[PDB]
RNA sequence: CCUCUAAGCACAACCUGCGGGAACCCGUACCGCAAACCGACACAGGUGGGCGGGUGCAAGAGCACUCAGGCGCGCGGGAGA
RNA sequence: CGAAUGCCGGCAUGAGUAACGAUAAAGAGGGUGAGAAUCCCUCUCGCCGUAAGCCCAAGGGUUCCUACGCAAUGGUCGUCAGCGUAGGGUUAGGCGGGACCUAAGGUGAAGCCGAAAGGCGUAGCCGAAGGGCAGCCGGUUAAUAUUCCGGCCCUUCCCGCA
RNA sequence: GAGCCGGUAGCGGGCGUGGAUCCCUGGAUGUCCGAAUGGGGGAACCCGGCCGGCGGGAACGCCGGUCACCGCGCGCGCGGGGGGAACCUGGGGAACUGAAACAUCUCAGUACCCAGAGGAGAGGAAAGAGAAAUCGACUCCCUGAGUAGCGGCGAGCGAAAGGGGACCAGCCUAAACCGUCCGGCUUGUCCGGGCGGGGUCGGGGGCCCUCGGCCGAAUCCCCAGCCUAGCCGAAGCUGUUGGGAAGCAGCGCCAGAGAGGGUGAAAGCCCCGUAGGCGAAAGGUGGGGGGAUAGGUGAGGGUACCCGAGUACCCCGUGGUUCGUGGAGCCAUGGGGGAAUCUGGGCGGACCACCGCCUAAGGCUAAGUACUCCGGGUGACCGAUAGCGCACCAGUA
């Protein structure tokens, strides 16, 4: 249960900006959520993690019914100058 | 520990699936991410005996 | 009100009446109104060693009948429990 | 459940319709809409697709699923309802007697 | 927070600096005297706190104008009963 | 079924009639677009300016922002919108709450009393825009920013050394 | 047993006659809330302690256990807590109404509230019923009967016996006495306290010497059978108008199947089915069938030992029953007085005396009966304003 913390990442225009200073906002797992996934970061991707942040995203939707998917927390790491690194720099 | 250590990986695997997902670049995605039927519970069970 | 060792209250009615009575004349009722014939109750105090009851007063000779006994134990600080239980 | 019925990918008779007697190939059951294609409706679908690739050519349109109440399956014979034959161990199809 | 001793500990425990470390959960957008709150309405109503500029009039959170900022009030055009 | 100021649904009439929701006020030139008084920009005009401006709580919840739209909702029209579709967007050791405290009031071991539901009630606990607690200033995108980042400072704890 | 990856239609992505999809049964995981139960809480959230685990780490973290409260026995352990459409018992319990007003009354011990309990509940083995040298647990249905009655003798309410049925069954406990044992004392050849052994109208029992003696559970394991998936299940082809045939016609056939549905319409013979008959590894289920266990076997005659205590009985107050104070018994019992244990005690409708009946003040006790959220079939039941409020994403907007 350390690989079902980070859900997914977030392609999106805000987190390719995360790789000049503070790498990427993952999707977690809204609840076993803790702001202490550093080990669950640092120990999927092999970094050094500093910093995390932490959120609560994602409302509604049409089509007959409410929420679209989940609310899912969301946030990152500004995890050491330069072990940023594994893959990433795909798409952004 | 005698089943362990393999869905450690084999969640490793899934959160490379879950990876390649959200680019656009998993082009087998029932072929592959419903691995966890058989496998993944494929080794999450045994009878906790003791 | 309460048991200790007997049944609970009961509910009444009144039944008044306003009349000669049969024996000598015509009788009646008037208004059947609900009193509540709350049993009688006495709290007693017994020493076991400090131990009180809500016991009905025709039924102080049990309580002591039931103080004049020796249950093989002594004190936990309250016990009632051992001597109620210990009720026929 | 309900939904299983005469037969399976296999060549039979149809004795529906316009093709009343039509020795069809093998059938490709649908058949919770308890049809199956197999090779008698042939009716034109006027559709350009969902996805715009290759455009309108002609129109040699697929089949239609053809309601499964009317495929007589086959063997050397003509029709002949399917039987169970069991044989102590299996379950095979056994139509009204030839065989097969 | 400051302090005094009980229990206890006086190989602990506090205190002062210097080194490293750790700092969790929720809220955070937007409206917020309103078209987004409460009044079935993009309702002339209601709504708590803070800043609320300048000059003038004795003063002022007044009043008159006007910065910054924000609107012209989500039907108009005529005519001149 | 013809009646019940019947009931439900429909469609009339009233009627292109009253109104369109402040007597703060508009006018023009370009755009864009199939289409414009209404959308965007420009330049005047006006109106509030102890607010009709900013900020925070209450509340509402994605209305925020961008892009594609305009059937529907906007008392007109609508390319516009807060409306529809999809996608983004809410980053805190220091701000506000909780790992702190109590007030009224709840709850409530003990204890009391009630037919039962339960009603009280000490200690305790809960209870908050009250006390206590460590942050200021600037920039950045389309949106967040006392959160991101830049500078300076500060707090708790834990370990080590003195 | 060949198609699937739910209501898929779309990415195309895979997966299956070495057995999938499904359905059933048994596990596993069951986040969080909820009786909520570690504490708090404004439910679905916060905040912990102890133990065990990952600079992943001593501090914050997260994981997996365990941490409520109450009741029962010896810190230790087994239950309870809440829910359920109705059904039922107990504790409470109206009022509109009806009386053509209304108060007694009725509505009504209804509705409702609370507690409890379970597939049923209740009650239950006689201190019964009441006219018979009688019936013999309790419950339900029909009769009795709108009778007897009660009743401002108004309104109305209204049994019970008997008799038909269903069903069937009786039992444990101090109907005393002997030993046991923490201690009680005035060490008593003994007070009550727990068990144990006795004990249930060869009228009962205990105690005292003849005459010696096994029926059968409600309890327990079994086994059919029942479900919870299913399966096999007979026999029709051609021509015809037609979009389409099963319609029409000809020549047939099955029938323990001519119930129904769908099939391009009107199908016994196309499908699904039906009649009939198979099927359970796993779980529930169940003497319906046989098995054992637990228990049961002062017949006699005596020395007046024991037959359930603040109880019976009496009075005051009431409720229940047909019973509203009446001539008021009985059954319950709130107050007060207050006994005896078979030459006892209650009842047979004031009471009294004969004649009877029956054993209170301890408990359990299947079965038949009420019910219908549930599953199935059945309809001189509805066919979208009907039927549930919802045939549809409805207790929703
Ligand atoms: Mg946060
Ligand atoms: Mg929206
Ligand atoms: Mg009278
Ligand atoms: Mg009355
Ligand atoms: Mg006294
Ligand atoms: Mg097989
Ligand atoms: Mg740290
Ligand atoms: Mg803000
Ligand atoms: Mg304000
Ligand atoms: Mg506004
Ligand atoms: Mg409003
Ligand atoms: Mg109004
Ligand atoms: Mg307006
Ligand atoms: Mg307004
Ligand atoms: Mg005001
Ligand atoms: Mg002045
Ligand atoms: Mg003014
Ligand atoms: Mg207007
Ligand atoms: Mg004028
Ligand atoms: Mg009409
Ligand atoms: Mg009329
Ligand atoms: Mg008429
Ligand atoms: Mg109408
Ligand atoms: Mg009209
Ligand atoms: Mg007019
Ligand atoms: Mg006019
Ligand atoms: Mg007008
Ligand atoms: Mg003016
Ligand atoms: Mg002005
Ligand atoms: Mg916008
Ligand atoms: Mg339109
Ligand atoms: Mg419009
Ligand atoms: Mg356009
Ligand atoms: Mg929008
Ligand atoms: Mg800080
Ligand atoms: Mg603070
Ligand atoms: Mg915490
Ligand atoms: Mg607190
Ligand atoms: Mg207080
Ligand atoms: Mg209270
Ligand atoms: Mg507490
Ligand atoms: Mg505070
Ligand atoms: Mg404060
Ligand atoms: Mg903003
Ligand atoms: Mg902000
Ligand atoms: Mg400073
Ligand atoms: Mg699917
Ligand atoms: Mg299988
Ligand atoms: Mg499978
Ligand atoms: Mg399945
Ligand atoms: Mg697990
Ligand atoms: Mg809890
Ligand atoms: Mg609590
Ligand atoms: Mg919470
Ligand atoms: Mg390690
Ligand atoms: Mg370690
Ligand atoms: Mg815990
Ligand atoms: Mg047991
Ligand atoms: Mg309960
Ligand atoms: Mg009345
Ligand atoms: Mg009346
Ligand atoms: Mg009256
Ligand atoms: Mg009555
Ligand atoms: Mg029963
Ligand atoms: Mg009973
Ligand atoms: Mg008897
Ligand atoms: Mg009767
Ligand atoms: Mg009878
Ligand atoms: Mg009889
Ligand atoms: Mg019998
Ligand atoms: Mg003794
Ligand atoms: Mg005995
Ligand atoms: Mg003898
Ligand atoms: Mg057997
Ligand atoms: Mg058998
Ligand atoms: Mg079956
Ligand atoms: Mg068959
Ligand atoms: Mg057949
Ligand atoms: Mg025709
Ligand atoms: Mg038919
Ligand atoms: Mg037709
Ligand atoms: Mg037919
Ligand atoms: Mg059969
Ligand atoms: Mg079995
Ligand atoms: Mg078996
Ligand atoms: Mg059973
Ligand atoms: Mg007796
Ligand atoms: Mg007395
Ligand atoms: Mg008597
Ligand atoms: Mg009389
Ligand atoms: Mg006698
Ligand atoms: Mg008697
Ligand atoms: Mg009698
Ligand atoms: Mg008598
Ligand atoms: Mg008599
Ligand atoms: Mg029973
Ligand atoms: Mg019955
Ligand atoms: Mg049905
Ligand atoms: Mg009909
Ligand atoms: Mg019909
Ligand atoms: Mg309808
Ligand atoms: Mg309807
Ligand atoms: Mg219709
Ligand atoms: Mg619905």
């Amino acid at each position: 249960t350390a690989y079902d913390v980070i859900l997914a990442p977030v392609l999106s225009e805000k987190a390719y900006a995360g790789f000049a200073e503070g790498k990427y906002t993952f999707w977690v797992h809204p609840k076993a959520t803790k702001t202490e996934i550093k080990n669950a970061v640092e120990t999927a991707f092999k970094v050094k993690v500093v910093k995390v942040n932490t959120l609560h995203v994602r409302g509604k939707k049409k089509r007959l019914g409410r929420y679209l998917g989940k609310r899912p927390d969301r946030k990152k790491a500004i995890v050491q100058v330069a072990p940023g690194q594994k893959i990433e720099a795909l798409e952004g | 520990e005698a089943r362990k250590l393999s869905p450690v990986e084999l969640e490793k695997l899934v959160r490379e699936k879950k990876r390649e997902l959200m680019e656009l670049r998993f082009q087998a995605s029932i072929g592959q991410l419903s691995q966890n039927h058989k496998i993944r519970d494929l080794k999450r069970q045994i009878a906790r005996l003791l | 009100s309460g048991k200790r060792p007997i049944v609970a209250n009961s509910i009444q009615r009144r039944g008044k009446a306003k009349r000669e009575g049969g024996v000598g004349k015509k009788t009646t009722g008037i208004s059947k109104r609900r009193q509540y014939p709350n049993l009688q109750k006495v709290r007693v105090r017994v020493a076991g060693q400090e131990i009180t009851f809500r016991v009905a007063a025709s039924h102080i000779p049990k309580v002591y009948e039931l103080v004049e006994r020796a249950k093989g134990l002594k004190l936990e600080g309250l016990s009632p429990k051992e001597i109620k239980k210990e009720l026929l | 459940r309900v939904k299983m019925h005469v037969k399976k990918g296999d060549t039979v008779l149809v004795a529906s319709g316009k093709y009343k007697g039509r020795v069809g190939k093998v059938k490709e059951v649908l058949p919770k809409k308890y049809a199956v294609i197999v090779e008698g409706v042939n009716i034109v679908k006027k559709a350009v697709r969902v996805s715009p690739k290759y455009p309108q050519g002609g129109f040699i349109e697929k089949e239609a699923p053809l309601h499964a109440s009317k495929v007589r399956p086959i063997c050397p014979a003509c029709g002949k309802p399917t039987r169970v034959r069991k044989k102590f161990l299996e379950n095979g199809k056994k139509i009204r007697v030839c065989a097969k």
